[PDB]
DNA sequence: CACAGTGATACAGCCCTTAACAAAAACCCG
DNA sequence: CACAGTGATGCAAATCAAGTGTGAAGCCAGACAAAAACC
C-alpha cells in the first residue's frame, strides 16, 4: 500500500517514518551544540518558516515559547475604545 | 593534543 | 496657514535562497 | 406589531487561592504482531 499524509497521521503512528531522521538530529546537536534538542529543532522550524517566508506564524511560535502576550491593559483598550470612536456595544 | 582555540561555541537559543 | 480622516493605488524596503569571500571577536600558547 | 443600539447598574454565576497528598494519563524504551487497501 502506498503512504498517507504526515499530519493526517496520529500521535502513535508517525514513528516508522521519523525514527532515522531524529537520531541525526540527535547525536548532531549532541556533538555540536552541546545537547539540546527541542532548542535545535525550534530553530530549524524557524529557518524552514523564514525561508518559507511565513513569518507572522513564526513570531507566533515565539509568543508560545516566550511570555504569552494575550491581554492588553485596560488602560490601552481604553485609549483604543475612545480613539477610535467605537461605542461601548460595538 | 594541543588547544587551537576559537570563538566558544555558544548555545544554540542565543546564536542569530 | 485646521486638522484628523476616507479608501484605493503605487512603490519601496526588508527579508528568504544560492555560494564564496571578508571584517572581526574569543581564547591558546609559543 | 422595527430593530439594533446607548451606557450605567445590579444580581447571579463562574472561577480561584490554598493546604498536601493522592489519582489519571502521556509517554520513553525497542521489539513482536495483527487489519487493510492496492498489485
Amino acid at each position: 500500500r502506498p503512504r498517507q499524509h504526515l499530519l493526517s497521521l496520529t500521535r502513535r503512528a508517525q514513528k516508522h517514518r521519523l525514527r532515522e531522521l531524529k537520531i541525526q538530529v540527535k547525536e548532531f546537536a549532541d556533538k555540536e551544540e552541546g545537547g539540546d534538542v527541542k532548542a535545535v529543532c525550534l530553530t530549524l522550524f524557524l529557518l524552514a518558516l523564514r525561508a518559507r517566508n511565513e513569518h507572522r506564524q513564526a513570531d507566533e511560535l515565539e509568543a508560545i515559547m516566550q511570555g504569552r502576550g494575550s491581554g492588553l491593559q485596560p488602560a490601552v483598550c481604553l485609549a483604543i475604545r475612545v480613539n477610535t470612536f467605537l461605542s461601548c456595544s460595538q | 593534543h594541543i588547544n587551537k582555540g576559537g570563538r566558544p561555541r555558544q548555545h544554540l537559543l542565543s546564536l542569530t
